[PDB]
């Protein structure tokens, strides 16, 4: 079974979302991510990739839960990205998935 | 890999293809995390085309 | 050696990737169209191989659309509409091209377009337009 | 089992439809319940596939 | 018997059409009164199928 | 003798035609003077079909 | 003397040629100054007949 | 050079392209900067013609 190992996947998850301040946003996001170990890729999970793509709109959508929308809006898309890439990796941990992450960034 | 029609065009309003080659009937989809099937269109479509180009789906036709 | 050697051909001339037309927000909520474009090299022809399914420019133009947006959209958000307009020397576009060549954590971020075989030598912006009410 | 088209549509509107696969002409059609029947097609019918699609009705083509 | 396609029209207008066998080319009419005729198109209609679909009238498919 | 088309449909909507054979590419006519004549589609047009149909103009086709 | 589809779209468009002889994908057009060409179609153009219905321009078929 | 259907679309709604010689479903497509390329139609497009003809582009077919 051949496992596309060095190749960079995509990932993408949107939403309309609610903020802290009973405020809603529509939102998107990318994500993308590399595969290791291909026999966690391969016998732990079925369909890892729609695993993580479920596991990434879950911590999107806590993450953008916390916030509030105007900082959202323009002051906190640092702060956004950053929670929301370690969110993901705590989620996606149990799982012990072949995947590893690269990059997530605010769309 | 062969998969449903109707869900191929499931997952193309859900922003999961990447580029889609046409030979006639069949069609050979590659999803954005590099995972390639095959599909086949039922019946003449009008509206498949319009929905691959609106969601930003590469298009690739075959001689 | 025929039928066991392939050869695949990549471009080491500078590629140049434009934006179309789209929409940022800026510190005061002020909405802005901005048309930009990139150029970029590839670095390293085996790591941009591999890390593109079959060296494709698109796929590598697909991850620089989406690494570029984030980065540029990060810099507007802390600045004025008159601070944009009235940069002339560039200070956010040559922010946002370090960014893109050196990520955030001779190591080399993953996030860093070091990472993948791609060198970002310039991004300029070349139109900066208002919504047309506000217009 | 050999059952017209147009029982078959206000089924599918009825939402009694889970799968149809559409080799040519003819529709081979799973009720909800596991029942199978075959259909003809008598004349091709752009709204056919939207109809379908809207419903949330399985689709699927044929090699 | 043989009847002419805008007499099937204004026929199945006043809704007195029962059963429409479609093969092909061909039409095989059964009339309210257990009447059964020949009717041919002149050329392809989508409203057809359409218009015997808004009132009630059963059609039928060939292989 | 064979008639232009843009006359024909002018014709047609100048109620003056009574019946129409049509035999696919070829079209046989009849005037309400009881004139006969032939003319052609020159690129199919559902919408020959309607006008005819909404004018009261006999359509027939033949095996 | 081959012109093209496009120039041949603009220049009915200012009322300029008469007749439209449609011989297939082909088109055999004299302009209003008797001058006569050939021009092609490139694909299946619906509106084509109705752009030369509305400016009175005169259509004839082939056999 | 082929060049595929989507990003030929897009520079035709950006026009960068002068005119298209389209052959069945091949299209050989001059660049406004005299660049030659070939693309594919990959299935029937209904309104290819319409935004060609909106960008003013010189389409020709070939017999």
């Amino acid at each position: 079974k051949p496992v596309n190992v060095e190749a960079v996947r995509e990932l993408a998850a949107s939403g309309v979302m609610l903020t802290s301040d009973e405020n809603v946003v529509r939102v998107e996001m990318n994500v993308q991510y590399r595969v290791t170990n291909p026999e966690k890729y391969l016998y732990s999970v079925t369909s890892p990739d729609d695993s993580l793509r479920q596991a990434t709109d879950s911590a999107l959508r806590g993450v953008i839960g916390k916030y509030t929308m105007d900082r959202i809006l323009t002051e906190g898309r640092t702060v956004i990205r950053s929670d929301t890439q370690r969110e993901l990796e705590e989620t996606i941990r149990p799982y012990d998935m072949g995947i590893t992450l690269l990059d997530v960034n605010f769309q | 890999r062969k998969v449903d029609y109707s869900t191929f065009l499931q997952e193309v309003n859900n922003d999961q293809v990447r580029e889609a080659r046409i030979n006639g009937r069949e069609i050979n989809v590659t999803k954005k995390d590099s995972n390639r099937y095959t599909t086949y269109i039922p019946v003449q479509d009008p509206k498949l085309l319009d929905n691959l180009l609106t969601k930003n789906v590469k298009v690739v036709g075959e001689p | 050696i025929p039928f066991i050697e392939t050869v695949k051909m990549l471009d080491a001339r500078i590629q140049t990737m434009d934006n179309q037309a789209d929409r940022f927000v800026t510190k005061e909520k002020k909405d802005l169209i901005v048309d930009s474009y990139i150029k970029w090299r590839i670095s390293d022809f085996s790591r941009y191989y591999l890390a593109t399914g079959g060296g494709d420019i698109s796929q590598a133009e697909v991850l620089l659309k989406r690494k570029f947006s984030d980065r540029l959209r990060s810099e507007i958000g802390r600045l004025d509409v008159k601070d944009i307009v009235t940069d002339s020397r560039g200070r956010l576009t040559l922010e946002v091209r370090d960014a893109l060549n050196s990520g955030s954590a001779p190591v080399i971020n993953p996030n860093s377009m070091a990472a993948l075989g791609i060198e970002v030598v310039d991004v300029r912006i070349k139109q900066i337009n208002l919504p047309t009410e506000v217009s």
